[PDB]
């Protein structure tokens, strides 16, 4: 009847929604991939400041992506967006060291609820695998500054291993990853 | 770096999505019954008033279940654990969708639906009918009208195509006003169902 | 090589009796294939739907003999790490003792009657039985055949049989209906069963 | 429906008896995880190489009482009906014994040693007990371990482990070279030894 | 060494014959496809007397891809080459009629014989399956004459069930085949 | 159309396949003698000559079973039940290749190799080595002396490594003179193990 006139609008709202916060999710995910990018550079450690900094604007844009919120319904676009955003922070504190290395996806939620938030669950889990993917890269990097990346690895890994298994999918590169670096860390010990 | 609690957030998951689980089958076999019911309609008639009272016997034990549900669901938990009730939620919402158009010459829709599985609308209220999982259910209904007249016809009566032509008529138009997700193939296999009722009522004409 | 000697020889020993059963079951196979044929024939012409269901019965009884064989093939329990072979060629003859029985009498044997013709037991405590599995999907092949065939009644001009096989058909699918998911198959007759309604409203 | 209530009910009754396994399993399971991240720190640190075994091995204990809880949820035969969850799974735990022995001493651990860790019976006559593939695979598992410990002992600074390894896994390999294909697994070890023997070349 | 002067060369001369009767196969394949179009022609029957000379001369293009025959290791090429043929002859004879229908490759391979021969086993079986098909094709035609093609596929089939099963590829598809024309023939009688 | 005789002529050729079958196994016993005894050089040097005296005590062997393997097949159908012996056949030619760069500084050739199983060349000969087979049982050699040389080095030699690396450069030559079927992509694995063992006889300056 005359019903689905209120239907079709009804789901079209969500139509829009999504597509504005998939937008949100592009900007934020190639936004942040510059900052891991800037971490790539290894010089000196301006960047660690200014990335940081970097990372505290993405907190209002992330803040933005936000803003239009009142549920899974459109964690969909959380991709990337969400991830990319879990790594390179992560990334920050796991060469920012020089061992939590050492967020903690609540003390994330902590810092988004300053928003005033946006769910923080097991996407945490899965940036900080993508994490793991970027110490490889702080490690490959080199050429004695390997083996941080190796130990750190190694404790990743048995914070991977350690859980119920999706992502399995995930912890198996990480595991190719982590002998990948374990190799590396051997060969120079000739 | 202590996963403990890491993991253990999802291992309190799990608990609840089985605590729900067994909601979901007691529901799968309370519209077990309706379904056998409906099932019998293509058989026999003079059973139809009889296998309403009944359905709707069923259903208003469902809602009664729905709501053990819903306390269940805590907040803006219902996309989150979804995933196991809309498939049998639709086969209510389609439920439903059939015994009121064997008593009356129409389909139910959203709120007079959500009024019967005791089930809210907008997500606000709290536990809802998602509107997806109301048009899925009510899909379904069309390949079910399509064997449903080929057999009423089998059985004498000459109006039944016609009604139920009429009906799906109707129900195409409102689902090609929709966006122009993933239901669409569903409303393709409409058209075909469509096609095929046109057909039928062509052919009672001897 | 110490210990691998011996798991070596048990190996080599069970696929040895892999390997052997697959025997039997190709013999039970071709047996069954013949029958298929002649039961091909009801679908021609039906004169033979007679002399047909005979032939595909003594065909039955050999298979039974040979089912005999495998029985003495599978050692304690082991009946479900060699089950596959014979779920599929048991399937096959589930079908076909099925059809012959609608042919006959317009019904649908039990799990005990086709046991009882293939020399089978019928409880998985007899060492070598008929599983459940494996009979409902034989009768789920039937009400397929049944399909091709009241169509194919009606074109060699036969107002009568499609109706018998869309009642049998009709209160066999709902009782798949009462039936649970863990099942394509169900599905699929559910399908069936809407090819023959529209043969018979045709009438 | 008329017979169709009954396979209902069985039916229901076996996925019943599956998902109720699932349970049982997955407890296991948590388990092996538990033992397994600490020889994870096997491979962090030599020091903890023992204390890590002690723990590992009082977690085997427990696995083995849910073990003797399982054997009971299996009926007669149908072993092998319900065989694949603890087939995964023990095969994760004959892996973590068997690499636990070889940190202890220097060998690999028998069908039969396992097998009375786990309070599980070694033959198939006996209802529940540690099937050889199961087995196999287990130590499969354990050669591909030794491979990344080696490296990491070197790593770490060990010019000793890798040789010990690599005997071990020399002959063990031969010993897999006089088995049968019908098998991935074989090759892969076919490679770590290369692996090893390219680390202790390196010395 | 200088050893694989030989080897080199001794293959080379395989990568070349197979070549060269890819070029027979191709020929044969294409120039057999055209007669089955000709009989896809139904008019008259002159069709049935020029196609059957034609074929004929087909037996001296066969003639040309076996003249250099001196086993399997070649057989590659009895693509559609070889299976075409069957298709397109069996054809000829399957609506010759208007019941063997009729060849039989020994027959056949005793018509090949008279090319002084290539083997004719399994491929038979299956350019037979081929004209399943092509009868498929003759009924198609149509819209009183589809009835005979269900008869023949009916025998067909009861002929590929018969048997041993790689071709259960084929065989299913033409149980489909005879579920279409058995259906068809059906609905001819209203 | 009958039927008997169009499957009973698979129903003749199965048998066959099967009667091969047997003799393919038993063979792979015998070649598993020698492998093991291949596999006993990487462990130890001293074992060399014996391992030799060994293998072909038991090549001696393979060739009478061939034989058996010959007269199975009828005229022209080698490449009609091939495919059983092949992968086996390979195993042969390559204990062979291996045999007597263990005894010799060099490779084997098809002839040699084929005088020794007791097959013959052309395919007008009759039961014949193809000469893909004795390829194929040739590569697997470098993938082996990969291994081998690593081994050999572990154990004091400084000559294995050069030696091992001259023989797999002119082996890799004569891969590259052959034309530029599926063989490839092992050439090109031979490409790899070249560059390993390159790798290793630089590595033998210290």
């Amino acid at each position: 009847v005359q019903q689905f006139r209120i239907y079709s609008n009804e789901l079209i709202m969500k139509h829009d929604r999504h597509e504005r916060i998939v937008k949100l999710s592009r900007d934020i995910t190639i936004e942040s991939k510059r900052i891991i990018f800037l971490l790539h550079s290894i010089n000196k450690e301006k960047v660690l400041e200014e990335a940081r900094q970097r990372l505290n604007k993405l907190i209002a844009v992330n803040f933005r992506a936000v803003a239009l919120e009142l549920v899974y319904q459109f964690r969909s676009s959380y991709s990337p967006g969400l991830q990319e955003f879990i790594e390179a922070y992560t990334y920050m504190e796991y060469l920012c060291h020089e061992t939590k290395s050492v967020s903690d996806w609540q003390a994330i939620q902590a810092v988004m609820q300053y928003v005033e938030f946006f769910v923080d669950p097991t996407e945490y889990i899965l940036g900080l695998s993508d994490l793991t993917g970027e110490l490889m890269r702080r490690c490959i990097n080199s050429l004695d500054t390997c083996l941080d990346t190796c130990k750190a690895l190694q404790h990743f890994y048995s914070g991977y291993i350690s859980l119920n298994c999706e992502l399995w999918r995930k912890i198996t590169t990480m595991k190719q990853s982590v002998l990948k670096a374990e190799n590396v860390c051997y060969n120079v010990k000739v | 770096d202590i996963f403990s609690n890491y993991q253990k957030y999802i291992d309190n998951e799990q608990e609840v999505r089985e605590n729900i689980r067994i909601v979901v089958r007691e529901i799968e076999h309370l519209s077990k019954e309706a379904q056998i019911k409906l099932q019998i309609i293509h058989s026999d008639l003079s059973q139809i008033s009889a296998a309403c009272g009944l359905a709707r016997k069923q259903v208003e034990l469902c809602a009664q279940k729905y709501q053990k549900l819903a306390e269940l669901v805590p907040a803006g938990q219902y996309y989150r654990y979804s995933d196991h009730w809309t498939f049998i939620t639709q086969r209510l919402i389609f439920i439903i969708a059939l015994v009121i158009y064997l008593e009356a010459g129409f389909l139910v829709t959203r709120e007079t639906v959500a009024e019967m599985l005791g089930l809210k609308i907008s997500q606000s209220e709290g536990f809802h009918l998602d509107v997806e999982d109301y048009l899925l259910g009510i899909l379904q209904l069309a390949s079910e009208l399509s064997r449903f007249a080929t057999n009423s016809v089998t059985m004498g009566d000459y109006e039944r195509p016609l009604n139920i032509s009429h009906f799906i008529g109707d129900l195409n138009t409102g689902f090609r006003l929709l966006n122009l997700d993933g239901l669409r193939k569903r409303f393709d296999a409409l058209k075909y169902d469509v096609k095929k009722i046109e057909e039928v009522v062509y052919d009672v004409s001897i």
